[PDB]
């Protein structure tokens, strides 16, 4: 019994063993794809589902760690959470067009919504402010050093023009001559 | 007719002239402003990875 | 501004009528008594049919170049639509999954409120 | 009758080979060029795998109207590209919500059955 | 059976600006060269 760089690839393997799970247990919907911290949204919610909408505004507030953080001693959830799932998947043609047909109905509400839009409409020009700062300053900037450039070759540019417009006119008169 | 008054028919510049805190027919008109910036800010970018260069070989 | 045979700026121009190129008229000439052809498609061509009004023109700039400049301009939009309408029904085909397995938990979660406390409403009062 | 990249009545249509599908040249052309796949299946295929395959011409009316007309189409038209960007993000970012309390709940499942194995232990005592 | 055309940096006026000086200049033009 000798090992010589063994313990060394063996503690970095559990070591990598260790970050898999901690990464894959760590949040759903973090982890996979894409808010602001509110506890007085919390308590204008309270009086929806009364019970699990609390559950879930206060374990928002913690992933994202006025905003105080609590409780990370949530997410060792990685066999619960594999039971847990698996008995929920025993529980749940026919499902599937149900499922197309209340996404229809989202879809057409999703569309009357913003066909009824088109207080919020400060947000817009705001948004746009924010717009006509960010992006007409990024023109001016590359109007300038496009001009700097440009306007030096639209004189090249326009004075050759020039140079054909009297070439033009010394071909009719001479054409005519001839 | 128009070469014959000498006159022109007139472009629509309302998109200049918009306001903040106006009705629902002004929002359509801020957000109209939104749409042509962005448009704008990509219409600069295809020019700025071209450089002179386009500007040159013409 | 180039010749395709050579690959220099011609300094003598002359267009065939066989395959559309502009070729130099001292090289495509030379080409042409060679062997009575046009070199890139291999048709026939004689010299007479190599050739170097009224109307004044202008130099292309940015009518008809505009109306051009709007056909991108759409054309680039209505691909930037395609990117919308295919992460809509990756959003909403997710959404339609989602909201099913929320509706089908939930049912789970009101029987396991009921049966864990019907377990406490049964075992306090034994 | 419809392209299925930009909806317009194609003018020079032609239909891709790996799947059933009669888009326009010039928008499948762009498509191809920026990476070489197929829009709807994301399937390989190239521009010489392309097959190039009604037309009826407007009469408006009985031409300053029409370049305000003109003018009021692409004001339209920015609209309504505009508002179905901001309901695609609005659409994802309550999909975001609805993933979060999906993972909630399942936890709160969680204390919820130790409370009944907590229960049937004491019951059967 | 290419050209470029070097689009200016301050390209709105392709709808407005740039539009009706292409067809005030069409016609313009075709009048004077009526008058001609």
């Amino acid at each position: 019994l000798t090992p010589k760089e063994l313990l060394p690839h063996d503690s970095g393997q559990e070591d990598n063993e260790r970050s898999n799970i901690k990464s894959g247990k760590q949040l759903k919907s973090r982890i996979r794809k894409f808010f602001a911290s509110l506890p007085s949204p919390k308590n204008d919610f309270e009086i929806l589902s009364e019970d699990e909408k609390e559950e879930d505004a206060e374990i928002a507030e913690y992933e994202k760690e006025e905003d105080n953080f609590i409780e990370p001693p949530s997410q060792d959830a990685p066999r619960v959470s594999l039971v847990a799932v698996p008995l929920a998947y025993s529980t749940l043609k026919n499902n599937p067009q149900s499922a197309i047909d209340n996404k229809y109905n989202l879809l057409v509400a999703n569309a009357i919504n913003k066909e009824p839009h088109m207080e919020s409409r400060m947000q817009h020009i705001t948004q746009g402010r924010t717009s006509m700062k960010i992006q007409f300053k990024t023109a001016m900037p590359p109007t300038e050093v496009l001009l700097e450039s440009i306007q030096s070759k639209v004189e090249s540019i326009e004075q050759l023009q020039r140079k054909l417009q009297h070439v033009q006119p010394l071909e009719q008169q001479n054409n005519e001559m001839c | 007719a128009l070469y014959t008054e000498y006159l022109k028919q007139r472009n629509n510049k309302k998109r200049r002239t918009p306001d903040f805190n106006d009705d629902d027919d002004t929002l359509f008109l801020e957000e109209y402003r939104r749409k042509y910036p962005r448009i704008d800010t990509s219409r600069y970018i295809p020019n700025e990875s071209s450089e002179v260069s386009l500007l040159g070989i013409v | 501004m180039l010749c395709a045979i050579s690959g220099k700026v011609p300094r003598r121009p002359v267009l065939s009528p066989k395959s559309r190129t502009i070729f130099e008229k001292s090289l495509l000439e030379q080409y042409v008594k060679d062997t009575g052809n046009d070199p890139i498609t291999n048709e026939p061509l004689s010299i007479e049919e190599i050739v170097e009004s009224a109307q004044q023109a202008s130099l292309t700039e940015s009518i008809p170049n505009l109306l051009t400049s709007l056909q991108n301009e759409w054309d680039a939009i209505m691909l930037e639509n395609f990117k919308l309408r295919s992460t809509l029904d990756s959003l909403t085909k997710k959404l339609s999954t989602v909201m099913y397995e929320r509706d089908a938990a939930k049912l789970v979660a009101a029987q396991l409120l009921m049966e864990k406390n019907e377990d406490s409403k049964d075992l306090p009062k034994s």
